[PDB]
């Protein structure tokens, strides 16, 4: 998850531990994976 | 791997292009959530300390690395060594509140108090930089404030950290061809 | 009656970097919503490889001009993320937080002469354990690759990872001066009324580049 | 033999606000029965919105009289639960314990003139970042709404929540004087032999009003 | 439940923790929800 | 509220040798791969018995020469891993870390005379509680075994384990001089123009040899 | 496994405890077991 690392489930609820997020109604990864590779070339042996 | 130059499309070129075989990457250590989750030592004000993340020294790991994001989000977790009781007032609270014990005060215990704090700022995401002003960053951008009779050591730790739009990050500028610092040796 | 336990010595000092979470203080808060925000990056090496950044050659410039002399060497530098040439790249900037690295460094060269200048360049990689080449004829015996200016202005070349060890230190040691990782040399085979034209260069992570073991080594 | 455990540093200080329960002392007590008691409230904001409470205008009164002059402005005030006009409302009274708020504030206006007085009033809301209106003609360009005295004596109007942030501070800062949340202005379009008649005003929470992050800020 | 927040079930009985209530033989919420809304008006476009 | 526990006295001192693991500090590291590496040993006694090592006879040599005199005794020594003769073997070297041992010690004798030398040797084992034999006639009444030089140059002989106890100390006590484990004696029945030829000897663990209870007894 | 000895499963993940190994693509034991035994001899009673 981060830099946490225990197998036992946490003692406090969750709402008392973190702040709880809220949906309403990632990029650089895509960007990196979209990288063109190899050759524009008509390769020779 | 030739390509068109101005395009600013990513062009990664593997070693395959000249024989050779791309290996296996493992990148767990340069994950944002991971690398930012460590304690970083800020130099305190004797008594009232706003818990800004910008108070972290911009050279330090967590310092300089947090600064690459223009927008971030984290939950905090301070570990502070103090005398008297330590009292944390939320974000946007009158500074006069720092005196009332009903606010999440922690009674003294050797040899430091460590407590996790919720993200509590009225904005969706904080910012490491803010062009409202061309220091000089909105007072609202904080995690609250702590007070003790004497805070001595104070350490921030980002939890769950998220980061957005990377800004430059810059190494120490060498004079010789190699920055020849003295490496740990047996 | 109560469950006995042995409070053991040597444990539960605060350790600046330990996985355990701290004890909550104030509860039930709900953040403002931040889904679908733009520009997120979850890994510094994704940002390192999507976005190449300039090299720094003498007189503090990202390009390297052509030369109308007998000399052919445009540039030549230790392969070290601690290098002076790397010193302003994002990749060097990030490597200063990690003690060892591995894998391929890309190196993009964009020509930016007038439509009537032309040139061939070369880029060898000389492994450590011998003096680096001074001439393209000599360097031809390295892992070189060689291109020329055309309609396509850019050219990318991976610097292969080759080491007896599996990883390699990100920083130089003050004792070691003979350069442990070897050199890259950028030559200039020929040019055609190209004199005074710049070849701007940029560097990024490859598919397989990886940093490891963080460390705060002052590093400003 | 016994189960080892690491008594960790930095934990288990008493924290004034921590969730954990304390250790019992004296047992088996049974309360007298209190089901179906009258008047229970389980949430302060339910009590805040079921029960509107008076505003305080100059000379310390909950109403605002009409005016037989060229001036048309009955009242005008910062939209701040810290406001002087709000200072006696239950809603202001409760907000002083919480550092930020959000959502709609209602504002009920009850006319209480004789059956032969008549009037039109207006209520604009001017957002921050410009001087507030001095005249109804001007304020007409705000989110206004405008009513008149009749058989129905009351009129309620929600003050919309509008802010660049998701929440807004409940208290003013001693530095900031330009009013960060904007103003409400109550005008008086016309009146008919209404002079000296009062328009009593009251304020409550809307459906979507919400307070958050408690704090004891002295607050007497 | 209140300002408690642990996932583990409490160590002490319950009768030893709280006082135990006793049935024999809420309002403001109703009151708030009963609030009339919208218009007495015959609305126009 | 919180789970009571009794922090007990007498427990959780650090003990230099306790099974418990320590608390992690720095995470997520991945080693370089090392499968199928050559030469692995997972047990010192596997290395002890696959690889016999030389004995040390007077004048500091691994062999024992023949003798053209009335005397027949090539060598004779206490059966003790602490023995002077054993002192350079790997087996003795490893035994100095363990307080008691058990089971069979092998003892390989390789003849290395010219093709025209010949000899018979004997190897008795005299148990403790009587003077060791001085002559082969006498020693014939022990667990002896006797061989002769041929096309096969080596000869191995297990020294039987025999003790009233189940294990036996690896080290001598400064009080005890009468040798508690008995002796081995290597004789020389006959030889044929063999004078001045060497019989090099080596010692290893048997199938059933075993060391136990480690101890750091300075032991340089 | 080594000189560890507790029946309870360890509190920390595993990646946070040890370093994690990585396959890519014992001897002396074999060597010992391969030891020839008994006799080259044509044994007699």
């Amino acid at each position: 998850s981060g830099n946490t690392g225990s197998i036992i489930n946490n003692y406090y609820m969750q709402q008392y531990q973190n702040s709880m997020d809220t949906q309403l109604g990632d990029w650089f990864s895509k960007l990196a994976s979209s990288a063109f590779s190899g050759l524009f070339g008509a390769l020779l042996a | 791997t030739t390509s068109a130059g101005e395009s600013a499309d990513p062009v990664t070129a593997t070693v395959e292009n000249y024989g050779g075989e791309t290996q296996v990457q493992r990148r767990q250590h340069t994950d944002v959530s991971f690398i930012l989750d460590r304690f970083v030592k800020v130099t305190p004000k004797d008594q009232i300390n706003v818990l800004d993340l910008m108070q972290t020294p911009a050279h330090t790991l967590v310092g300089a690395l947090l600064r690459t994001a223009t927008y971030y989000f984290a939950d905090l977790e301070v570990a502070v060594k103090h005398e008297g009781n330590l009292t944390w007032v939320p974000n946007g609270a009158p500074e006069a509140a720092l005196d009332n014990t009903t606010n999440p005060t922690a009674y003294h215990k050797a040899p430091l108090t460590r407590l996790a704090l919720p993200y509590t700022a009225p904005h969706r995401v904080l910012a490491t930089v803010y062009n409202g002003e061309s220091r000089a960053l909105p007072t609202s951008f904080n995690y609250g404030a702590i007070k003790a009779t004497r805070v001595t050591e104070l350490l921030y730790r980002m939890k769950r950290a998220e980061t957005y739009c990377p800004r430059p990050l810059l190494a120490i500028h060498p004079d010789q061809a190699r920055h020849k610092q003295k490496i740990v040796a047996p | 009656g109560i469950f006995p336990v042995a409070c053991s010595d040597g444990y539960g000092g605060l350790v600046t970097t330990d996985p355990k979470t701290a004890d909550p203080a104030y509860g039930k808060v709900f953040n403002p919503p931040r889904n679908m925000l733009p520009g997120r990056f979850t890994n510094f090496l994704d940002v390192a490889e999507a976005c190449p950044t300039f090299l720094h050659f003498e007189g503090d410039v990202p390009y390297v001009t052509t030369k109308t002399d007998s000399d052919r060497v445009l540039a030549q530098f230790d392969l070290s993320l601690a290098a002076k040439h790397m010193s302003n790249t994002f990749l060097a900037g990030l490597a200063q937080y990690y003690t060892q690295y591995s894998g391929t460094i890309n190196l993009h060269f964009m020509f930016t002469g007038p439509t009537d200048a032309k040139a061939r360049y070369m880029i060898a990689y000389a492994p450590p354990g011998m003096e680096p080449p001074k001439t393209p004829e000599a360097a031809a015996h390295c892992i070189h690759a060689e291109w020329d200016t055309g309609l396509n202005s850019k050219f990318t070349f991976s610097i292969p990872y080759l080491s007896a060890a599996d990883y390699t230190y990100t920083a130089s040691d003050v004792a070691e001066t003979t350069n442990v990782q070897g050199w890259v040399c950028l030559f200039q085979i020929t040019h055609g009324k190209a004199d005074g034209d710049a070849l701007v260069v940029l560097a990024s992570a490859g598919k397989d580049f990886e940093l490891r073991l963080p460390v705060d080594a002052r590093t400003q």
